[PDB]
């Protein structure tokens, strides 16, 4: 069980290790709406670099169309101003590849490549609720 | 008797001779040659009271003033490269001095060289790296208010000519010109220069910023992300206040008063909903006024806090018709209040209560009041009046909650109300509302009042 | 060689300081010198190239708190082996710094660095102390370099390796602890690419 | 592009006083930030019809007036000095269209150029005229009017060329000829402009 708060494994490889299982094996809900994921989704949740949610010690996922629901409705709600990636460079004084930032649509996190193409076109990056945000390949391509 | 680099004692040499041969040419040629060299200047001296004694000197012969113009002319356009693609300052810290050496120059603010000089320098300093500015800055904070006068006069009397003697339009923006943008960087470096140079206590007076927790939603993805504890991350803060480690609202008192950074002209012709979105999206070849707040008037920052309240109202709706299409949920766009006239208190409190606990995010939609029995569509004057009643009943010394003195006629928290801490949380909204809502309330509440929601604790002096 | 030893505990655990790892997030093209990968929980890197490692904490730990990385075969069959640099590289110039021979795990910019040799398990350990963030930095970053190559016969000999993050008191007591696997090789991008292939497709 | 437009516009605004001191005072302030255009942004090589500009300024048959010599022209040649080559091979190209005393203004307005900047000021064994920014964009700038009475010459290279005949060097520099791969490679030309 994972009811103590603090010592429950938070990403998905660690749970399958933790609960003697493989990606392959296990089966999770979503925590919105609790419906079991997809295979496809179980992998795309774990390459999204995404935690771990637990209730009573129940372990919760994200499927992808509450993950990009949820996500597109927080773009909505916390905007806060668009840089260029040379001015966001300037204000966290790092290289633009050192910086945290993942895809507004469905979290994924942004490789250095993409990071290349929001400068080489002239694309801005959100700041949401005080985090930071991009369009991956897979988003600005649909 | 040529020299690479000049110094107090090298200018005398010829203040003599000239005079000696009655001529000044050589002189020309000299001032000429040095002064639309920067390295030369570079080179030269930090030497102030020097720099202080050559002008009061040099600028003493009508014809030198024009060779200093017309070399500040020559040499502003080279530093300006200088420091954008070679970044001369990473090399030599000492590259600086140029700029304390000509901001010297008394005569800066005649309009001879308002109309082309001063503009020039004007484009090169305002391309300064910032810990640059940062090392100007703190000498600036240094001078007299006379002095800090004087150089707020110099930009502001380029801002004005500028603005008066453009036209500009919906399609010629004053964000546009760059002459206008470099001079008001110019300014906020002088602004910056008054706070630091006013008092400043930030050790005894500093409060924690309470924030709400935000909907379930929000922190499920806050959860799904690393970020259970980092709620806590301030709103845009301007660079300098970064580098200078002083906020605007740590100086209790600055030299100059702050109303003063206050240019009307450009307030006549700014448009604020473009500068609002150049102050939301980041565009290379534009500039926002936003981000210069000092120099905006209360109606013109009123204006943009306006249009970012709205913007938010119809972000908050257009949520609202997401919900309703994926999940069928039907939730009000208005921040709909209904309320009785005999109980505006109790039914004001508990609707705010359900709605701040149900969804914090909905008190920031547009509001909305109808009062139990009667019949009106509220085009803000229902709100005014609920305002009204609102406030009459809250200030009533039967309520306890708060004091009123007959002298200042202002008002001040009762420290023996029993009272439930809802009123005063309610009050507290309805001030929020109010601001969101432009509607202004006959409320009278002493200065440390203002500063304690600010964040900052009230000081003896606010007694 | 040791030819025998005990089995750390590999399970995470956050303590009551949130202890965390992060990983900057890099590509997968053929110049990439190190890179990690989310779904595989797993890093990929050069023979002695460096690879950073981000920790993250709720709250600051106590003074003395320290930083240990010791290394474990992923295998059951071979848990209780020791994880040894592989001789060719044990006999190799290169170890010229402050770390044996034998240890296959090095720390770069840190001077503090202590390598550890387990009395009771022989197992080999790097520690460094801890060190609060930096002013405007959220995590403190550590660099790491894997001194041998995954595929050495002698040595790892393609068996997959997990290394295991520790944060410990002055003494030694575990305050949190996290892991993950390594894969040291010539062109991480490309082994990367092919290891998440091969799982997307299962 | 519109050479007789430009000149007839000329022809109307130099008729008034005022107007002159504006031209000078916006030539005076375009000059600098051409010089970054070309030298920082190669905005040529974006629009290659940035030439134009220059175009339009030359045209102007005020330039060598002693108020042009002593700061705008003298700023307008730092600018037009860094063209690239191939802008100044077009340029060049259509100056030797022009009249003889066209040209002997062009000649004229860079010649006084250069003698006024040599004496004015002072050069000696220690002051080089060669450190001279001004002089220096000058000198280029009449080069470029240089090839354009080149070029706008009669010229005849198709029955006039005699082969470069060269003595064989002594044998030491011939076997590092041959150790080197320049058997065949005797004639390379002097330092070509
Ligand atoms: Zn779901
Ligand atoms: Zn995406
Ligand atoms: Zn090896």
């Amino acid at each position: 069980m994972f009811q103590d708060p603090q010592e429950r494994p938070r990403k998905l490889p660690q749970l399958c290790t933790e609960l003697q299982t493989t990606i392959h094996d296990i089966i999770l809900e979503c925590v919105y709406c609790k419906q079991q994921l997809l295979r496809r989704e179980v992998y795309d949740f774990a390459f999204r670099d995404l935690c771990i949610v637990y209730r009573d010690g129940n372990p919760y996922a994200v499927c992808d169309k509450c993950l990009k629901f949820y996500s597109k409705i927080s773009e909505y709600r916390h905007y806060s101003y668009s840089l260029y990636g040379t001015t966001l460079e300037q204000q966290y004084n790092k290289p633009l590849s050192d910086l945290l930032i993942r895809c507004i649509n469905c979290q994924k996190p942004l490789s250095p490549e993409e990071k290349q193409r929001h400068l080489d076109k002239k694309q801005r990056f959100h700041n949401i609720r005080g985090r930071w945000t991009g369009r991956c390949m897979s988003c600005s391509r649909s | 008797k040529d020299v690479t680099y000049l110094t107090e004692e090298k200018v005398y040499e010829i203040l003599e001779l000239c005079r000696e041969r009655e001529d000044y040419s050589p002189l020309i040629r000299v001032i000429g040659r040095v002064f639309s060299s920067a390295e030369a200047l570079v080179q030269s001296f930090v030497d102030i009271d020097a720099i202080r004694r050559v002008y009061t000197r040099l600028l003493s012969n009508e014809k030198i003033e024009t060779a200093f113009l017309n070399a500040l002319v020559y040499l502003s356009p080279n530093v300006e490269c200088d420091l954008t693609y070679h970044n001369v300052y990473s090399r030599d810290p000492n590259y600086l001095n140029l700029f304390i050496i000509v901001m010297e120059n008394r005569n800066l603010h005649s309009p001879e060289y308002l109309e082309m000089a001063l503009p020039l320098f004007c484009k090169a300093m305002s391309k300064l790296p910032l810990a640059a500015q940062g090392k100007l800055i703190r000498l600036w904070s240094k001078y007299n208010a006379d002095q800090i006068r004087r150089m707020m006069e110099t930009f502001q009397q380029l801002i004005t000519y500028k603005v008066i003697s453009n036209e500009f339009n919906s399609r010629n923006l004053v964000n546009d010109d760059d002459a206008i943008v470099a001079a008001s960087k110019c300014l906020k470096m002088v602004y910056y220069a008054n706070v630091v140079g006013g008092e400043v206590d930030t050790n005894h007076n500093e409060e924690d910023d309470e924030e709400p927790i935000p909907e379930s939603s929000e922190l499920t993805l806050q959860e799904l992300l690393g970020e259970e504890r980092r709620n806590k991350k301030g709103p845009r803060v301007d660079p300098l206040e970064t580098e200078l480690g002083v906020k605007t609202l740590d100086c209790r008192k600055p030299l100059i008063p702050f109303e003063e950074f206050i240019n009307e002209p450009l307030n006549e012709v700014l448009e604020m909903d473009k500068d609002y979105t150049f102050f939301k999206v980041e565009t290379e070849n534009k500039f926002s006024f936003m981000t210069c707040p000092f120099i905006l008037n209360a109606v013109t920052k009123n204006l943009g806090l306006y249009y970012d309240n709205r913007i938010r109202m119809y972000s908050e709706r257009r949520i609202t018709v997401l919900y309703s299409l994926v999940q069928g949920q039907q939730l009000n766009p208005y921040l709909r209040l209904k309320v009785r006239r005999d109980h505006i208190i109790d039914d004001a409190l508990v609707r705010l209560e359900m709605i701040a606990m149900e969804n914090p995010a909905d008190l920031k939609k547009q509001l909305y009041v109808e009062f139990e029995g009667e019949q009106g569509v509220d085009e803000g004057g229902v709100s005014k009046e609920f305002f009204q009643l609102v406030v009459e009943e809250i200030f009533n010394p039967d309520i306890g909650m708060f004091t009123y003195d007959e002298s200042t006629k202002l008002f001040w928290f009762n420290p023996s109300s029993f009272e439930t801490e809802g009123q005063f949380t309610l009050i507290g909204i309805v001030l929020g509302l109010a601001i969101y809502n432009n509607c202004i309330l006959d409320v009278h509440f002493p200065m440390v009042v203002y500063r304690k929601l600010m964040g900052k604790k009230g000081t003896f002096r606010d007694l | 060689w040791p030819l025998s030893s005990s089995v750390p505990s590999q399970k995470t655990y956050q303590g009551s300081y949130g202890f965390r790892l992060g990983f900057l997030h890099s590509g997968t093209a053929k110049s990439v010198t190190c890179t990690y990968s989310p779904a595989l929980n797993k890093m990929f890197c050069q023979l002695a190239k460096t690879c950073p490692v981000q920790l993250w904490v709720d709250s600051t730990p106590p003074p003395g708190t320290r930083v240990r990385a010791m290394a474990i075969y992923k295998q059951s069959q071979h848990m209780t082996e020791v994880v040894r640099r592989c001789p060719h590289h044990e006999r190799c110039s290169d170890s010229d710094g402050l770390a044996p021979p034998q240890h296959l795990i090095r720390v770069e910019g840190n001077l503090r660095v202590e390598y550890l040799d387990d009395r009771n398990t022989f197992r080999h350990s790097v520690v460094v102390p801890y060190e609060p963030p930096e002013v405007g930095s959220d995590c403190t970053t550590i660099h790491y370099n894997y001194m041998c190559n995954s595929s050495c016969m002698g040595g790892m000999n393609r068996r997959p390796i997990l290394t295991i993050i520790t944060l410990e008191d002055s003494s030694g007591n575990l305050l949190g602890r996290n892991s993950f696997e390594v894969r040291v090789c010539a062109c991480p991008g490309r082994d990367r690419r092919t290891e998440e292939e091969n799982l997307r497709k299962k």
